[PDB]
RNA sequence: AAUGAGUCCACUUUAAAUCCUUUAACGAGGAUCCAUUGGAGGGCAAGUCUGGUGCCAGCAGCCGCGGUAAUUCCAGCUCCAA
RNA sequence: GGUGACCACGGGUGACGGGGAAUCAGGGUUCGAUUCCGGAGAGGGAGCCUGAGAAACGGCUACCACAUCCAAGGAAGGCAGCA
RNA sequence: GUCUCCGUAGUGUAGCGGUUAUCACGUUCGCCUAACACGCGAAAGGUCCUCGGUUCGAAACCGGGCGGAAACACCA
């Protein structure tokens, strides 16, 4: 029949209990401090946090020197590493059981663009990113969930055609230069 | 069903072929042949996803219908023709011979030979039987028959068919101590010495292999296919000299692959 | 079209289909995607030919402007190019015309015609009533 | 029946219609967890009375 | 090309209102001869042969046995320059709401009185149904009509002058005094059974020696019915305004679904854009067209088609409702309107609060009386005093009033067709008159 | 009466005045009330109520964001 | 100051269209270019606010609320969860 | 003689089987009409020609159930294919 | 579209061309109780489905239309 793929996962889990004031208060300053939207966005993140730590749990319960286990470890590690949640001299298994949400939620393109001065807040980084005003190396990107990587760490700038790098000043602007041109002769 | 199928689904396709899923829902279904679909590389996607000479299934067939695809000296038309083990493609207009190989993953890769040794062809006898008038005969692991054999070779040897003639030039026994090469199952493609045979009556004979690296496998008869004699392959080997070397070892040479390119 | 610039790579040629064929992107800083005719005619220049050879398609554009990319094909002569090339590259430079029925209709046609057996003028004459 | 439907529909038939009060549109998305965050988190209150709930019908 | 126009048959019971127009579309090319023996043979055994002819309009089971119509019905054929169709009528009291559908949905008119003696007299009378049939002609928008006598054989002597002439005279007059005039309206002598005068000047009667009719695009001169037919007045086509379309009837085809039919008045309908039914607000894209048993390309005004449309049901949109284009000013339910109305005849007084029933186009509809706000003149439109409180017969008035049932009006002054309509009680036209003013819900 | 297999059931019409909105011989949606076939809350043998008459949802002419087909 | 959602030229895509990505020109100050769905006694985050009703209407998965001062119904305001 | 308390035989299935899916400490519990593989069927049965391959139904024959046309003498049917 | 029947307070219906009323009731109010339960007496409740016609006058005699309950056909 069809050629489609239908091949799709969600990226969240939703909490087990509702209504929890300890839980609701540490997810609402998550989302307060780093700027985010909503509550799914960062039960995201904690999923992904989760599925690292179970792997990670599942290759440790694997014997020592077993080839899979040093095989699958140094790639989780690696990857650790290139998404700059991990430092590079911290390469063990047992130190990945140590991560933290707050590690992953830091290496996102809003917190970074924030954290690099190009935006004033946290919330002026979001809105700066949606509309096409920061690129990496070359690319322009608009997500804000943008996982920065080491090696693209150094090259986050503004774009090009944005009215903060090159020229071309934004709709705004020019309506109120010819307004004021138009006005004043 | 009430008859033969002559449809093959894109993902019911031999994985070795590398088809995706997304291009369509059907797969080349190669015509009947020398070789077993199952282990059979037809032409169409030879042609199209090993060398990219055309772009799709329209244009490898006006390339097949000008009459420069030769398989084992014969000009073959069929863009569904399946082409299987070590038959060689010439293209005398592009000027370049393959030799179709099983890689270190057993995959068909694309081997580049010589002309000179794109003339001869090895061949696995698969059952010698006398026929008629007492005339011997011989079955190759293709669907070519031969009359008048060495008697000499017995089943699963491995002869040296020169091609515009299709005859015998010389054969290497099935004997310990030889090269061979894995042709089906897990093993497939790799390159070893025959160390022992022990044989099942009644069952499926398992011969042992070892490797130049010195690692160690075995396989069922069927699936072996002598190359050399003794050591030195008959053959020009492909990369890596069919030794299956595990990830641990493939990960850092892609490392170090890429420290030199970069 | 003071910066426009086409670069190659992949580039491959072949005896099979005698032709010379490759991807190829062009960087438009602050222009709309460059239309197909510009890459003929500069891929002619590029390559010394003549932009009538020139074949483009496929060209789709990165996300935020810039590089788009498209295959290239390039012929060596125009009666090779008119034989093995699909007929709608064909007539998107004109040279080949499409000016037929629809599918319905001649399939409409076709069923109709069976009902009318060997007769050559009635089996010719079926379509013509019902138009 | 007993017939004892005729009542139906009467408390809220008996309600006096009030209309809503026009008020300023809210915030709605990323910028209205932002002022509910900086309404609970960050502000200091030389007050006492026992940390009272954020409805408190004083 | 060619052009379209509709023709409704109108007169009494049994006055040959099918069986002469059986022989016409047997003439001119509507059915063949085994088809007409076949009614002779089905009419043979019950004795009703003389309605052979007949049983082609009436097309009924029900019809046929009670030898009378009950319900309009529809039929086709080419004449020699132009297309037209045409529509039969019941043609008795208890079946007016069903004729005046007809002659709604109509562009011209044909009226037949029995040339006998003791029918044509009580054809002519308050009883008399030729003045209803007359009447409603003009008040639903029959701009030109011609009138045919038919059963002049049975008259004594048989096929004569000073019966037709007295005939002629009285509907003469009778249409002077309702504003048509006599001078561009045809007079033609016609034996329906016999089967005279239809195509060629019947010769057993030579005492007529044709008509002849002018009119304001023109002067003709005519012998049969054909020549009368084909020099009419094309009628105009309100094409640029919107899309009206009332609703004649609902079918339930098999394969296709619901087939809604109904005459074009307003606009051109192609199946590709969403329509709109007013009174049941239901809003459904068009799937198709159909003319006759006759796909079409588009549904150009005065053209009674049948038109598919999909996901609905058959009870979701009924009869007497209208549609409109959506893309356009869609049509909707009203709540009421104003209108300037003719009172025609009462026995009683007319109040306030007096319910009787509106017939508008296709809707068949009892509207209350609200209040009276003015009483009006006979012509021209003259005020005579503010907020009666009574009327009588012979009286215009404006008034105002609430359908009962839901119901979607247009006032004259936008879509003409959909604006004229009709009053009926006690088994008379009792009040006539237009639309002015409409309000929305 | 369901339409299907001519079973009678008695359903909870739930809110305050939706019972106007409810004339004989109406096509209504019945669901189940809550609790899989068992009686819920005051109401003795009663496990449905409805959802839908007339093919539009009581919650629609309860706060009256659409009329009765009239 | 900055952007889109939309209008909308061209290019591109495409068998031909369409969409997406480019890209002209318009396009935001109640930026009225308007975020909803369910709740606020407990479970279970959120009101011992105000007006109606008075074991009536109704709410309530369960405990239970209502018999004239309802933290629970019908409404206004205000908060709560996604 | 053969099969049965190691459940024969019979009945029921809201049973096409599997690869798989949902839930997720571990162990399990439900669901797989549904795109891949295998099977069955073409309204219900039944019987055949041709062909290498059909008990074929976008082949035929017959009965049964529906159902089209008719000039009433006959003729023609199978959307659990795409719409 | 046609035909058949029915339509009075909210249900159950008396009703006369010269009076629509009663009844189990239904409701309300007094009637005792903190709340009841039981129980005593009055009131309201009708364009006679609506609109008209006949008549000096009709709910009822008739013509429509509306709602409901039956059946009949209705295939661009
Ligand atoms: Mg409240
Ligand atoms: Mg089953
Ligand atoms: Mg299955
Ligand atoms: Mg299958
Ligand atoms: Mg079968
Ligand atoms: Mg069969």
């Amino acid at each position: 029949p069809v050629a489609r793929s239908w091949v799709c996962r969600k990226t969240y889990v939703t909490p087990r209990r509702p209504f929890e004031k300890s839980r609701l208060d540490q997810e609402l300053k998550l989302i307060g401090e780093y700027g985010l939207r909503n509550k799914r966005e960062v039960w995201r993140v904690k999923f992904t946090l989760a599925k690292i730590r179970k792997a990670a749990r599942e290759l440790l319960t694997l014997d020592e020197k077993d080839p899979r286990r040093l095989f699958e470890g140094n790639a989780l590690l690696r990857r650790l590493v290139r998404i700059g949640v991990l430092d590079e001299g911290k390469m063990k298994l047992d130190y990945i059981l140590g991560l933290k949400i707050e590690d992953f939620l830091e290496r996102r393109l809003q917190t970074q663009v924030f954290k690099l001065g190009l935006a004033k807040s946290i919330h002026h980084a979001r809105v700066l990113i949606r509309q096409r005003h920061i690129r990496v190396r070359k690319q322009v990107v608009n997500i804000p969930s943008f996982i920065v990587r080491l090696d693209s760490q150094k090259h986050i700038d503004f774009s090009l055609r944005s009215p903060y790098g090159g020229g071309r000043p934004g709709r705004v602007k020019r309506k109120n230069a010819k307004k004021g041109q138009g006005g004043a002769g | 069903a009430r008859g033969p199928k002559k449809h093959l689904k894109r993902v019911a396709a031999p994985k070795h072929w590398m088809l995706d899923k997304l291009t369509g829902v059907f797969a080349p279904r190669p015509s009947t042949g020398p070789h077993k679909l199952r282990e059979c590389l037809p032409l169409i996607i030879f042609l199209r996803n090993r060398l990219k000479y055309a772009l799709t299934g329209d244009e490898v067939k006006k390339i097949c219908m000008q009459r420069f695809i030769k398989i084992d000296g014969k000009v073959r038309t069929d863009i569904t023709y399946p082409a299987g083990f070590m038959d060689v493609i010439s293209i005398d207009k592009t000027g370049e011979n393959f030799r179709l190989i099983y890689d270190t993953k057993g995959r068909f890769a694309v081997h580049r030979i010589t002309p000179e040794e794109a003339k001869y062809k090895l061949c696995k006898v698969r059952k010698i039987f006398v026929g008629t008038k007492g005339i011997p005969h011989l079955v190759t692991h293709d669907a070519r028959t031969i009359r008048y054999p060495d008697p000499l070779i017995k089943v699963n040897d491995t002869i040296q068919i020169d091609l515009e003639t299709g005859k015998i030039t010389d054969f290497i026994k099935f004997d310990t101590g030889n090269l061979c090469m894995v042709t089906g199952g897990a093993n497939l493609g790799r390159i070893g010495v025959i160390t022992n045979r022990e044989r099942h009556p009644g069952s499926f004979d398992v011969v042992h292999v070892k490797d130049a690296n010195g690692n160690s496998f075995a396989t069922r008869l069927s699936n072996i296919f002598v190359i050399g004699k003794g050591n030195k392959p008959w053959i020009s080997l492909p990369r890596g000299k069919g030794i299956r070397l595990t990830i641990a070892e493939e990960r850092d040479k892609r490392l170090a692959a890429k420290q030199s390119s970069g | 079209n003071d910066t426009v610039t086409i670069r190659t790579r992949k580039f491959m040629t072949n005896r099979l289909l005698q032709r010379k064929q490759m991807v190829i992107d062009v960087l438009h800083p602050g222009k709309a995607t460059v239309p197909k005719t510009e890459i003929r005619e500069k891929l002619a220049k590029m390559y010394k030919t003549t932009p009538d050879v020139i074949f483009v398609f496929g060209f789709r554009t990165h996300f935020g402007g810039g590089k788009t990319t498209g295959f290239g094909m390039i012929y060596d002569s125009l009666d090779y190019a008119k034989k093995n090339e699909p007929k709608h590259r064909l007539a998107r430079h004109g040279l080949y015309e499409k000016k037929k029925t629809s599918r319905k209709q001649r399939k409409e046609r076709k069923n109709r015609m069976k009902k009318v057996r060997g007769t050559a003028k009635a089996n010719v004459g079926a379509g013509k009533k019902p138009k | 029946v007993h017939g004892s439907l005729a009542r139906a529909g009467k408390v809220r038939g008996q309600t006096p219609k009030v209309a809503k009060q026009e008020k300023k549109k809210k915030k709605t998305g990323r910028a209205k967890r932002r002022m509910q965050y900086n309404r609970r988190f960050v502000n200091v209150v030389p007050t006492f009375g026992k940390k009272k709930g954020p409805n408190a019908n004083s | 090309e060619k052009t379209h126009i509709n023709i409704v048959v109108i007169g009494h019971v049994d006055s040959g209102k099918s069986t002469t127009t059986g022989h016409l579309i047997y003439k001119c090319g509507g059915i063949d001869k085994r088809t007409i023996e076949k009614f002779e043979k089905e009419a043979a055994e019950m004795g009703k042969g003389s309605f052979k002819y007949a049983w082609v309009l009436d097309k009924l089971k029900a019809e046929r046995e009670r030898g009378i119509t009950i319900d309009i019905s529809l039929w086709k054929f080419e004449t020699s320059k132009y297309y037209v169709t045409i529509i039969d009528a019941p043609g008795h009291r208890d079946f007016i709401k069903n004729m005046i559908t007809g002659t709604s949905q109509a562009d011209c008119a044909v009226l037949i009185v029995a040339a006998g003696v003791g029918e044509f007299e009580a054809g002519i009378s308050k009883n008399g149904q030729t003045r209803e049939h007359a009447l409603l002609a003009y008040t639903l928008g029959v701009k030109q009509l011609i009138v045919g006598v038919n059963k002049m054989d049975s008259t004594e002597p048989p096929y004569s002058q000073k019966r037709y002439e007295e005939i002629v005279k009285e509907v003469s007059t009778y249409i002077k005094k309702i504003g048509y005039n006599p001078d561009t309206v045809a007079f033609v002598p016609i034996s329906g059974w016999n089967g005279d005068n239809m195509l060629e000047p019947s010769a057993n009667m030579p005492w007529f020696k044709g008509w002849k009719v002018t009119r304001k695009d023109g002067n003709a001169s005519g012998t049969t019915l054909l020549e009368a037919l084909d020099c009419i007045l094309p009628p105009t086509r309100p094409t640029d305004k919107p899309l009206r379309l009332p609703l004649q009837d609902v079918y339930k085809i098999g394969g296709i679904g619901t087939v809604p039919v109904g005459r074009v008045e307003t606009g051109v309908l192609k199946p590709g854009m969403v329509v709109t039914f007013a009174p049941v607000n239901v809003t459904t894209e068009v799937k198709s067209v159909e003319m006759h048993h006759e796909a079409l390309s588009e549904a150009l005004p005065g053209d009674n088609v049948g038109f598919n449309v999909k996901n609905v049901s058959v009870k979701d949109v009924r009869r007497g409702n209208v549609a409109g284009d959506s893309k356009n000013d869609p049509p909707m339910e009203a709540a009421g309107f104003t209108a300037q109305v003719i009172i025609l005849n009462h026995p009683g007084q007319i109040s306030a609060g007096y319910a009787p029933v509106l017939d508008c186009h296709t809707a068949h509809i009892a509207c209350k009386f609200a209040e009276l706000k003015e009483k009006i003149d006979r012509r021209s439109g003259k005020k005579l005093e503010d907020g009666p409180k009574f009327l009588k017969s012979g009286d215009a008035a404006i008034v105002d009033m609430v359908p009962g049932k839901p119901m979607c009006v247009e006032s004259f002054s936008d879509y003409p067709p959909l604006g004229r309509f009709a009053v009926r009680d006690m088994r008379q036209t009792v009040a006539v008159g237009v639309i002015k003013a409409v309000d929305k819900k | 009466q369901l339409i299907k297999n001519g079973k009678k059931i008695t359903a909870f019409v739930p809110n305050d005045g939706c019972l106007n909105f409810i004339e004989e011989n109406d096509e209504v949606l019945v669901a189940g009330f809550g609790r899989k076939g068992h009686a819920v809350g005051d109401i003795p043998g009663v496990r449905f109520k409805v959802v839908k008459v007339a093919n539009v949802s009581l919650l629609a002419l309860y706060k009256g964001k659409k009329e009765r087909p009239r």
